[PDB]
RNA sequence: CGCGACCUCAGAUCAGACGUGGCGACCCGCUGAAUUUAAGCAUAUUAGUCAGCGGAGGAGAAGAAACUAACCAGGAUUCCCUCAGUAACGGCGAGUGAACAGGGAAGAGCCCAGCGCCGAAUCCCCGCCCCGCGGCGGGGCGCGGGACAUGUGGCGUACGGAA
RNA sequence: UAAGGCUAAAUACCGGCACGAGACCGAUAGUCAACAAGUACCGUAAGGGAAAGUUGAAAAGAACUUUGAAGAGAGAGUUCA
RNA sequence: ACCCACCCGACCCGUCUUGAAACACGGACCAAGGAGUCUAACACGUGCGCGAGUCGGGGGCUCGCACGAAAGCCGCCGUGG
RNA sequence: UGGAGCCGCCGCAGGUGCAGAUCUUGGUGGUAGUAGCAAAUAUUCAAACGAGAACUUUGAAGGCCGAAGUGGAGAAGGGUU
RNA sequence: CGACUCUUAGCGGUGGAUCACUCGGCUCGUGCGUCGAUGAAGAACGCAGCUAGCUGCGAGAAUUAAUGUGAAUUGCAGGACACAUUGAUCAUCGACACUUCGAACGCACUUGCGGCCCCGGGUUCCUCCCGGGGCUACGCCUGUCUGAGCGUCGCU
């Protein structure tokens, strides 16, 4: 897990937020992983990961990546989506495989919350003063 | 602020109610010249003209 | 009234284009009428001022009926200077006095080819109008 | 003795001339400087300081390449042409 | 503190709102725009109806709407198979089509074959090259209507 | 007295440097014209050399310039310089044939299933 | 100081040009609202960006 | 002279010999608070000063 | 004790490409208070809000059901009106609080892996010619290199598909 | 029908470029800022941060005489003033 | 209504306070600035329209908006409240 | 006096009326020609310049710092002094 | 009457309210929606005949070219130009140019030290010396060359 950098203890506040040792990151190791990966190699637009394996103090993974500007890449019809620039950084945005999975959407009742794009997106929505013309 | 109430928003059938008594008060030359429009020497006052 | 919505019928934003005018611009704006004589004559209403025209001031008091040549155009001070509308400064020395523009009359033009063509384009364009209203 | 004698000796400087952000905050101890953070990749801003933000902006400046790029723009970002010549 | 007599009201106005009001001041701006924008896509399409494709015959769920009829998002793959449209050619002719409906009673699936016939019936197709092949219509009806059909084609009527 | 950029473009390289260099030459008297008086009508020419150096100068790098991307105008790797620079986002763009190549599984779609022009209501 | 860098012995410089008073010709200029320099910065009081 | 700041001694040597076909002894630049690089050039003793001064056209 | 395959790894100012910082109103991912309210306060609230870090685009995100429903059934996403201050949560106090249906704005749907068939039928880079060249492309010709069977390309993906 | 992927549109926009408008403010207001303002000035530094619009239609901005070392006056003149 | 005279009357305002001319606080003087606002929700009263209905939003159709970001109309007139 | 715009009526709208807030910004008094211009022994005579000399300069006298200096040179800091 | 003080008015001061102006703001809307190793934003230092500040530009430095325009710019000078001529002056801006720091790039921040290729003086490749020019950041991909390994084999 992830255990809350703050010296000592320390978490001045109200005791509901007194925890330091048992809490828990939102993303996954793989989209860590991932992202790690992405920061790297800069030019290289992370496309997916998956498992290798698992240790008591590490995990292990392996990350595919893609040139967005090798000839082979751009010419290719199939996959010249990455090399348009909105692709820049999947991993670090939360839109590989991986890093989807802590945004909490998919279709149905078990969501909601992300009923417009994303988590953010509704309680924007939710929380808006719509003031009309003529109310 | 912006979002002060500025738009007022008033019923359809008395928006029409003062439309007709508007116009049924450009007839009356009293209330036109009242109104202070110089219509002294104006023929017939639902002034109504050929479609030329 | 103005129906294009690109213009601007607002005094700060019309004023603002006046007086921070660029050289160019402010020639149109320095412009002056023609003499009767020469309204018949050219077709025209009225042309860009220039250094040497010939020149009646209309209003003020240097309005007379004396026909002074142009001696420069200040466009910085919207201004054109004439031969003997002067004034004796407090030590003597005479000081050309500024008439605006459009306070002026031209009695007789300046004429190389490029004022030639202007006026053969502006008279060009009068008669197509004349034309379209019949 | 904690004020004016004390101000007596004041011989020598913390920070100097940052060659980034040219403000004399240039740290010589630390070797950063605090205003811009110098040695630091990134330029440093916060958002508590909308005044500060403000103060060193893109407009600011000269805008030597971005104000000519918005005319470049503007026209079409037409290159390796000329108006036909006379 | 409440005096005599009232709701005991909740409003919700303890976050920061003000920070989020969202004022309407585009709304007619915003309404000439979408109708410019609706205008200008007739005009490309050209003799096409400006509503869109054909949709089908709907009835809504729940015991509330249930005796109401609406426009479906697109016709069933039985309804194109025994009309007998090729589902790929329907998208080509504006006929709306989904494939993720069901079909479970017959007499909603009559209605929406009887919905495609007639459109098939009363539809213009022009030939591709001026120079006419096969299914593409007569000159006749193609000369006294280039037109475009306004509103919803072939309007469903409860 | 006047250089124009007019003629200056016809000549020959050697020719506009003898020229630079005797403006350049020009330049200098004057500059020391300035320091020890000199006169007004010295003080003018200053400017006016300034700026026949610099349309001089100019020319030269227009020749020099137009020369050599007539010399890559075909080759397929050329320097920098003479490489189109729109805007550093624009230079990645995808190259124009390759953002209209569609797989045969598009165009076998477009071959058999083209949109048509149709109407209705008759 | 008498050791200086040469950093420091330009910006002196810049602000030494920078201190000279208004031209007066610029007065009699059109459209003239300057009267005096108003940036001008006397060593005893006003001690420098440094 | 003033120089540019930029130049070496070795430059404005060369410099000083190109322009006025003369020939130098040393240069001896320092300069100014105000930032023009000023240099003091000893011309080599078959040359007098003077005589390239009213050249150059100072006196 | 060599020479030769490959594997895994180094080093090159090797040839050619890309990434780095900025801006930040809007957008995506994390992180995350405390004033405050509760007439005290610790859960709650303030608030997934300020500050903090990251990354974008002209929009972003979302998106072609492991959906709603329980009907005589609807049928991607986004947006508005409504649902609704409702169901629910809550020292069941303060307070908080959605969704489906319904009506609109818009409307558009698709592709792999796999399973299989097809002499890898595919790709990249070299070099010579013709056109075209200020978004490096077309066509041809080279026993000219390499990638690739630890799987490239065509057909095909659940709405069924192949033969 | 999950544990692989792409996708315009209606949507957002207190930053930018370029425009249009106002039952707004009218120089202690309106932006900190109508002006050589993020300027001067302060602070080691993070940062803080002003004041300040208006001769006249035209400079015609007071030649000349005189008192005074001069600033200042007295006459004269310019201006519809 | 300017000044002066005389007879009678007559402590300094603001404020908190049971009580202020107070040995209670604030106040040298003048100018300009300066504090019950707006939004939302409720309730009652009143005015108008329609009335077992009423409703207008949101959307749409009519224009380049000069006045219009109005005005008008809608089997949407009623999804819905 | 001033020198370019402004008001009556019927409606609508509001950043709408000041003596106070140890209120804010600007200005001005009484206090007042008052306090004050007292640390470290010290000045005087003549001349020059000069409109003008208690204070400048020169000369003469009388005094002080008394080489741990009120002398002669740097460091830091200033930045043209 | 005297001085002084108080009050009112006249005129003059002080002071800058008021009123009247407004090339500025504030708000709402529309369209577009573009920065950067081909060196961004930002900073520095420069550049005018007389120019300090603001602006404008970069050693071609209040700008060069080009195109449009068609006699100015103007505080004073000086000048140009034949304004029957690519032609003053503005505007546009497609060609050219763009000092130093800065992601900031040979390594350092003194503005200090370098390496490697070529050129001119210097030599007569004699290396020196001086000057000029071009390379010399990190990360990463596709290939290329040189390799490493009691890693897995084969042949000898
Ligand atoms: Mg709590
Ligand atoms: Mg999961
Ligand atoms: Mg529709
Ligand atoms: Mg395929
Ligand atoms: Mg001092
Ligand atoms: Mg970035
Ligand atoms: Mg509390
Ligand atoms: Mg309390
Ligand atoms: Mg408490
Ligand atoms: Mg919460
Ligand atoms: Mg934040
Ligand atoms: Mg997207
Ligand atoms: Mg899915
Ligand atoms: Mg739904
Ligand atoms: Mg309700
Ligand atoms: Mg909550
Ligand atoms: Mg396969
Ligand atoms: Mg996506
Ligand atoms: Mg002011
Ligand atoms: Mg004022
Ligand atoms: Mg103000
Ligand atoms: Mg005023
Ligand atoms: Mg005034
Ligand atoms: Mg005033
Ligand atoms: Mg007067
Ligand atoms: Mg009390
Ligand atoms: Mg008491
Ligand atoms: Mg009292
Ligand atoms: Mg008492
Ligand atoms: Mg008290
Ligand atoms: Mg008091
Ligand atoms: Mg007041
Ligand atoms: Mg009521
Ligand atoms: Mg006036
Ligand atoms: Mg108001
Ligand atoms: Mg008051
Ligand atoms: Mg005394
Ligand atoms: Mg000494
Ligand atoms: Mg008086
Ligand atoms: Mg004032
Ligand atoms: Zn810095």
């Amino acid at each position: 897990g992830r255990k809350r950098p703050v010296p000592k203890g320390a978490t001045y506040g109200k005791p509901v937020h007194h925890g330091v040792n048992q809490l828990k990151f939102a993303r996954s190791l793989q989209s860590v992983a991932e992202e790690r990966a992405g920061r790297h190699c800069g030019a290289l637009r992370v496309l997916n990961s998956y498992w290798v394996g698992e240790d008591s103090t590490y995990k292990f993974f392996e990350v595919i990546l893609i040139d967005p500007f090798h000839k082979a890449i751009r010419r290719n019809p199939d996959t010249q989506w990455i090399t348009k620039p909105v692709h820049k950084h999947r991993e670090m945005r939360g839109l590989t495989s991986a890093g989807r999975k802590s945004r909490g959407l998919g279709k149905g009742h078990k969501f909601h919350h992300t009923i417009g794009g994303s988590r953010r997106a509704a309680w924007r929505r939710r929380n808006t003063l719509q003031l009309h013309r003529y109310r | 602020k912006t979002w002060r109430r500025w738009h007022r928003r008033v019923n359809t059938t008395q928006k029409r109610y003062a439309i007709c008594s508007a116009l049924a008060a450009s007839a009356l030359p009293a209330l036109v010249m009242s109104k202070g429009h110089r219509i002294e020497e104006v023929p017939e006052l639902p002034l109504v003209v050929e479609d030329k | 009234m103005k129906f294009n919505p690109f213009v601007t019928s607002d005094r700060s934003k019309n004023r603002k284009r006046h007086f921070n005018a660029p050289s160019h611009i402010r020639r149109k704006i320095m412009s002056s009428p023609l003499s009767k004589e020469l309204r018949q004559k050219y077709n025209v209403r009225s042309m860009p001022i220039r250094k040497d025209d010939e020149v009646q001031v209309v209003r003020g008091h240097y309005k007379g009926q004396q026909i002074g040549k142009v001696v420069q155009v200040y466009r910085k001070k919207y201004v054109i200077y004439i031969e003997r509308v002067q004034r004796e400064k407090a030590n003597g020395t005479t000081v050309h006095v500024g008439i605006h523009p459009s306070k002026v009359v031209i009695t007789r033009l300046k004429l190389d080819k490029d004022r030639k063509k202007i006026l053969e384009r502006k008279a060009k364009s009068r008669q197509v109008g004349k034309e379209k209203g019949k | 003795t904690k004020g004016t004698s004390s101000f007596g000796k004041r011989r020598n400087k913390t920070h100097t001339l940052c060659r980034r952000c040219g403000s004399k905050a240039y740290h010589l101890q630390k070797s950063t400087c605090g205003k811009c953070g110098y040695p630091a990749k990134r330029k440093r801003k916060y958002n508590w300081s909308a005044k500060a933000k403000r103060r060193n902006t893109t407009g600011t400046g000269r805008m030597r390449h971005l104000k000519i790029v918005y005319r470049r723009f503007r026209h079409g970002f037409r290159e390796g042409t000329t108006p036909k010549p006379k | 503190a409440p005096s005599r007599n009232g709701m005991i009201l909740k409003p919700h106005f303890h976050k920061d709102w003000q920070r989020r009001v969202a004022t309407w001041f585009n709304q007619p701006a915003r309404k000439i725009r979408r109708r410019k924008a609706r205008q200008a896509r007739a005009r490309r399409i050209a003799p096409r109806p400006a509503s869109g494709p054909l949709r089908p015959i709907v009835r809504c769920p729940t015991v509330r709407y249930h005796t109401k009829v609406r426009a479906g998002r697109g016709f069933s793959l039985e309804e194109l198979r025994v009309a007998g449209i090729h589902k790929k050619v329907a998208r080509t002719i504006g006929i709306s089509v989904d494939p993720r409906r069901r079909n479970k009673s017959t007499e909603s699936l009559q209605a929406n074959v009887q919905r495609l016939k007639e459109y098939r019936s009363k539809l213009v197709l022009f030939p591709r090259k001026p120079s006419a092949p096969k299914k593409g219509d007569s000159s006749a009806e193609e000369l006294k209507l280039a037109t475009q059909l306004t509103g919803p084609v072939m309007p469903i009527r409860n | 007295a006047k250089i124009k950029a007019r003629d200056l473009r016809g000549k020959k390289k050697e020719e506009l440097l003898k020229q630079l260099d005797d403006l350049k030459v020009e330049l200098s008297q004057l500059r020391v014209a300035k320091v020890t008086g000199g006169a007004a009508s010295k003080l003018s020419k200053i400017r006016v050399v300034r700026k026949s150096i610099a349309r001089v100068l100019t020319v030269i790098n227009q020749t020099q310039k137009e020369n050599l991307r007539k010399f890559y105008k075909g080759k397929k790797y050329k320097p920098l310089d003479l490489r189109p620079k729109k805007t550093r986002a624009m230079r990645r763009r995808l190259n124009k044939h390759e953002e209209s190549l569609k797989t045969k599984k598009q165009q076998r779609k477009e071959r058999l299933y083209p949109l048509r022009k149709y109407a209705v209501k008759a | 100081s008498s050791h200086k860098t040469f950093r420091i012995k330009r910006f002196l410089a810049k602000k030494q040009k920078q201190n000279r008073p208004i031209p007066q010709w610029i007065r009699m200029k059109t459209g003239n609202k300057i009267r005096y320099n108003s940036k001008r910065r006397h060593w005893r009081r006003t001690k420098l960006g440094l | 002279f003033i120089v540019d700041v930029k130049a070496n001694k070795h430059q404005i040597k060369q410099a000083v010999k190109k322009l006025y076909d003369i020939d130098v002894a040393k240069v001896n630049t320092l300069i100014r608070p105000d930032g023009e690089k000023k240099a003091y050039v000893r011309l080599a003793p078959d040359y007098d000063a003077l005589d390239v001064a009213n050249k150059i056209g100072i006196i």
